[PDB]
C-alpha cells in the first residue's frame, strides 16, 4: 500500500453543493478545477485546518 | 539544372587525379597526432574551469555560505546583467563576467534546441584555517522557477540553538531534492550531475545568453561553512563544468555574431 | 553500457586501423539512449563519435 | 538527395503543378525546396480526441429551445428548428465561405417530469411550407390537434417523462439550397407544440418543469466555396 | 416496425445513450422516434467537390505577402509566416472554439522575372526565437548574409525566375501550443528576405517585378473544444 | 539479494521499455522478505516498486 497509485486511487469525499428550487435551465450549480490538489480548509482565527 | 541550389554543388574539374586522398591514409594518426577527434560530443566531456567563488565576501561571523548557480555555465563577456564590474571603453564601468569561454558556451547559441544532464565539479582550493570541519554540499532546485545566480549567508553562531536550526531550515540542503554532501577536510570535491527535469518540456532555448540574471531550470545550490577569521579570505570554490551523457543539441542555424577582446581591468 | 572496466575493451582514442570509418554518419534508432545503445548497435568503432 | 546536403536537411526540385485544397499552381519551372527533415514521434499528439472535429462541426448539438410547463398553464409554442440551428452565432462562422448546404436536421426533446404530474402535449412538424396557403399557425384550438396528428409528431408527457426524437428530412425541390440568400432556412418546415389541456399535479405542487429541444444536422454536404458572407 | 405504422414512416424506441460529436445524452428511459423514411437517390448531390472541404480548411493557401523589386532598389523585408497565416480573418473563424493547434506551415515563393533582369535575394527562416538573444533583426548589412545562409533558405532570382518552397517544421518545446493565449503564434520562427546587392536590368528597363509569398498549414491536429474566443 | 555489484544488472530507474507494467500490483508471498524475494519472484521489473 505504499504504491502511489494505491493511495491516490481511493475515492474520497471532497465537497458538497446544493441544487435549489429556484434553479432553472443553464444555471451553474458548481465548478471545480481538474487537478490533484483537492483540499478543504477550516479557519478559526489562530488555527487553519487543512483536510486533504 | 542545379542553378539555384540553396546548398550549391556543381563539381568542375580541379587539380587532382585522386579524389579525397587523405581518407585513404589509414595509419596517419600513428605518425602525427596519436588520436582523432571526429565529434564534439566526445570533446564536450572534458571538464573545463569556469569560475571561482569566495565564501568570505557575503556574511559575518561563522556562517553558512550558499550560492545559487545555474546548471549551465554563464557566458564570458560584457553582460548587461553581469556578476562583476569592468572598466569599459568610455573610461567608466559596466557589468562583466570574469569567467572562461567553455566549449559548451561556444557551441550552444549556434543550435536551436538543448536537452540533457550537466556535470559539475567543485574543487575548494586556496587557504583555510586549521579549525574547519565543514561539509560542502550540492542540492538541486525546482524546475518551475529559475533562480538567478545569487549569494547568501546564513548565520550559525547565534546564542539560541533554535535560531541556528531555523537558519539551517532556510536552506535547500534540508529538502527532499537530491543532495550530495562531502567533508572538505577529507575529500573536498563533489562531482555532481544535474538531471533534466522539466514541466512537460522537450527542450529549452539554446540561444539564451542571460543565465546570470535569470538562471535555468537546472540550477543548483552550493553550500559551505565559513568563518570570519583571517586566512579564510583566500578560501574559494572552483567550478569545473562538463556535459552529461543524455545531452544533445538541436538544429544548427549558424554561428552567432562573435566578439574578440581581452579582459578589462576589474573595477 | 554500465559495465565493469569498459575502458580496457575500447580502442578508445585513435587509429585502430578499421576505425577509419570517420566518413560514416551515426544512425540513431527512434528512442535510442547513449549508454546501452548505438555504441553496440552500429559497430565496434562507434565510440569515436562519443557514444 | 545529392549535391552538398547533409543528414539534417534536403534540397530538391518539386513538380511544376502544386495542388493544395482548392488552389492550383501551374508553375513555369520546377522550384527549389528546402526540407528540414523534421519527423516527430508518437507521444506528441493527443490520441482519442477525434470525436469533436472541425469537419463534423454541424453534427454538434445545440439547445435550440427551452420552455417550462407550470401546473395550471398550457404549452402552446411555435419554433423553426432550421432557423434556430443555422441562426446560431457559432455555426454561422463555419458555414461562412460556402454556398451549398443540403443537411438533415435531427432534433431531440427532453422532459424531466415526475410521477405526480400528468397531462400531455403534441409536438408536430410541418415539412416544406413555401407556397403553403393552408396548415394554419394561429392561436390555440383543440381542433388543430386533429390536423397536426398526421404530420410527423411526438407525444410528450411528464408522468413517464420520456420520448422525443425526430429526424426531419431535407424535403426541398432543389438540391443544395443556397446559404448566401436571404431567409434561406426559414421556409423549410417548422415545429409547433400544442397542449391537450393543461399541466396538472396530484399533490397540488406548483413547481414548473422544463422541456428542452436540442437539434443537430446529420449528413452535411457543404461543398462550394465563395467570397460572400453567408447569412 | 410493428404497431400501426405504414410504409411511409416508422415509430421506434431508440437507445438510452445518445452520442453526437462531443455531446453525450444519458437518458433515464428509451425515447420514441418518428422517422419519415426519407432516402434520397443519386443525382442529388454534386460529386467531385471533396477537395475544398471544411475539415481541411487550414490547408488552403492564402497570399501572406507581396513585394515588388524595382531596378535600382533592394528587397530587405521581414515577416512572420505563422503570424500572417493565423492572423487572417477567415482562418480565425475556423480556429475559434478550439484550443490545441500543432500545425506545420509550408510556404511558397513565386517570382515572375525576365531574361534581362538579374540579381539575387536570399530568403531565410529563423525556427524558434523565444528566449533568443542572438540572430539580430536589424538594418541591412552584407555580413548578415553569412549567418542567414545556414538557416533554412532559398535563393530567388529574376533571370531564371524560379524556385522557392520550404516546409517550416513545428519546432516548439511543448506539443499542441494554445490558441487562446496572447501572441500564441508570434514567437515561432520568422522569415527575412535579404538582397545581395540590388535588382538590375540589362536594357535599362525600370519596371518593377513582384515577389509573392503564399503559406498554408499541412498536417493540422486541432482537437480540444472550448468556449473562449481564440485570438 | 545481497550480491556483488547488483546495481549494474538493474534497469534501475526508468523506461526499460518492458517496464511499463506500472499498472500491475505487486504480490507478496505469505512470509516474503524484501531482499531475497519478490524482486526475483514477480519479474525483472519489480525493482521500480522499491524491491
Amino acid at each position: 500500500e505504499l504504491t502511489i497509485h494505491s493511495i491516490a486511487s481511493r475515492m474520497t469525499f471532497w465537497r458538497q453543493f446544493d441544487w435549489p428550487e429556484s434553479a432553472v435551465t443553464d444555471t451553474l450549480l458548481a465548478s471545480m478545477s481538474v487537478q490533484p490538489f483537492c483540499i478543504d480548509t477550516v479557519t478559526a482565527s489562530p488555527v487553519t485546518e487543512i483536510h486533504s | 539544372d542545379n542553378s539555384n541550389n540553396p546548398v550549391g554543388g556543381n563539381p568542375i574539374d580541379n587539380y587532382g587525379t585522386e579524389h579525397a586522398p587523405l581518407l585513404k591514409e589509414d595509419n596517419q594518426y600513428l605518425v602525427y597526432q596519436g588520436e582523432r577527434i571526429v565529434s564534439f560530443k566526445d570533446l564536450l566531456r572534458r571538464y573545463q574551469y569556469l569560475n571561482s567563488y569566495w565564501p568570505q565576501e557575503t556574511g559575518s561571523g561563522f556562517r553558512y555560505y550558499t550560492l545559487d548557480s545555474p546548471g549551465m555555465p554563464i557566458y564570458r563577456g560584457w553582460d548587461p546583467n553581469g556578476i562583476d564590474q569592468g572598466q569599459d571603453s568610455t573610461a567608466g564601468n559596466s557589468p562583466y563576467n570574469f569567467c572562461s569561454m567553455t566549449l559548451l558556451n561556444y557551441l550552444a547559441p549556434a543550435f536551436v534546441c538543448q536537452r540533457g544532464s550537466l556535470r559539475h565539479k567543485w574543487v575548494t582550493a586556496g587557504a583555510r584555517v586549521n579549525s574547519t570541519a565543514s561539509v560542502l554540499s550540492a542540492t538541486r532546485h525546482g524546475v518551475l522557477f529559475p533562480l538567478p545566480l545569487a549569494e547568501t549567508a546564513h548565520p550559525l553562531d547565534n546564542a539560541l540553538v533554535g535560531d541556528r536550526r531555523s537558519e539551517l531550515q532556510e536552506m535547500q540542503r534540508s529538502r527532499l531534492n537530491g543532495t550530495a554532501i562531502t567533508p572538505v577536510r577529507l575529500n573536498n570535491t563533489l562531482e555532481i550531475e544535474l538531471p533534466y527535469y522539466s514541466i512537460g518540456q522537450r527542450f529549452h532555448a539554446s540561444r539564451f545568453l542571460d543565465l546570470a540574471g535569470t538562471g535555468d531550470t537546472q540550477g543548483v545550490e552550493i553550500a559551505c561553512e565559513i568563518s570570519d577569521g583571517g586566512n579564510d579570505a583566500n578560501y574559494r570554490l572552483d567550478q569545473f563544468v562538463s556535459v552529461g551523457e543524455d545531452f544533445t543539441l538541436g538544429m544548427f542555424v549558424g554561428a552567432p555574431i562573435m566578439y574578440f577582446y581581452n579582459d578589462p581591468t576589474a573595477t | 553500457e554500465f559495465k565493469h572496466d569498459g575502458l580496457i575493451s575500447k580502442p578508445a582514442s585513435a587509429v585502430a586501423k578499421a576505425a577509419d570509418a570517420l566518413s560514416m554518419i551515426p544512425y540513431i534508432a527512434p528512442y535510442a539512449k547513449a549508454t546501452s545503445m548505438v555504441a553496440d548497435k552500429i559497430g565496434k568503432i562507434a565510440r569515436i563519435f562519443g557514444y | 538527395p545529392s549535391a552538398n546536403d547533409g543528414p539534417s536537411f534536403t534540397t530538391s526540385k518539386t513538380s511544376q503543378n502544386t495542388t493544395s485544397e482548392n488552389v492550383h499552381f501551374v508553375d513555369g519551372d520546377t522550384p527549389w525546396t528546402y526540407d528540414v527533415a523534421a519527423t516527430p514521434d508518437e507521444t506528441s499528439k493527443l490520441s482519442g480526441f477525434d470525436d469533436a472535429g472541425l469537419g463534423e462541426f454541424l453534427s454538434r448539438p445545440i439547445k435550440i429551445q427551452q420552455y417550462q410547463w407550470t401546473p395550471g398553464v398550457q404549452l402552446f409554442q411555435t419554433f423553426n428548428p432550421w432557423s434556430d440551428y443555422f441562426g446560431n452565432a457559432d455555426v454561422l462562422e463555419k458555414i461562412n465561405r460556402f454556398r451549398n448546404l443540403r443537411c438533415k436536421l435531427c432534433l431531440k426533446v427532453l422532459i424531466n417530469g415526475n410521477s405526480f404530474y400528468y397531462g400531455r402535449a403534441l409536438l408536430s412538424y410541418n415539412p416544406y411550407l413555401r407556397n403553403d396557403q393552408v396548415t394554419v399557425n394561429r392561436s390555440f384550438f383543440i381542433q388543430d390537434l386533429i390536423a397536426a396528428s398526421n404530420k410527423p409528431h411526438i407525444l410528450l408527457d411528464p408522468c413517464s417523462s420520456e420520448g422525443g426524437q425526430m429526424c426531419l428530412p431535407f424535403i426541398w425541390p432543389e438540391n443544395y439550397l443556397d446559404i448566401t440568400s436571404t431567409g434561406w432556412e426559414d421556409q423549410m418546415g417548422e415545429c409547433i407544440i400544442h397542449d391537450f389541456d393543461v399541466l396538472r399535479h396530484a399533490n397540488g405542487g406548483t413547481d414548473p418543469i422544463t422541456v428542452s429541444i436540442f437539434a443537430w444536422a446529420e449528413d452535411v454536404s457543404l461543398l462550394i466555396p465563395t467570397t460572400v458572407a453567408a447569412q
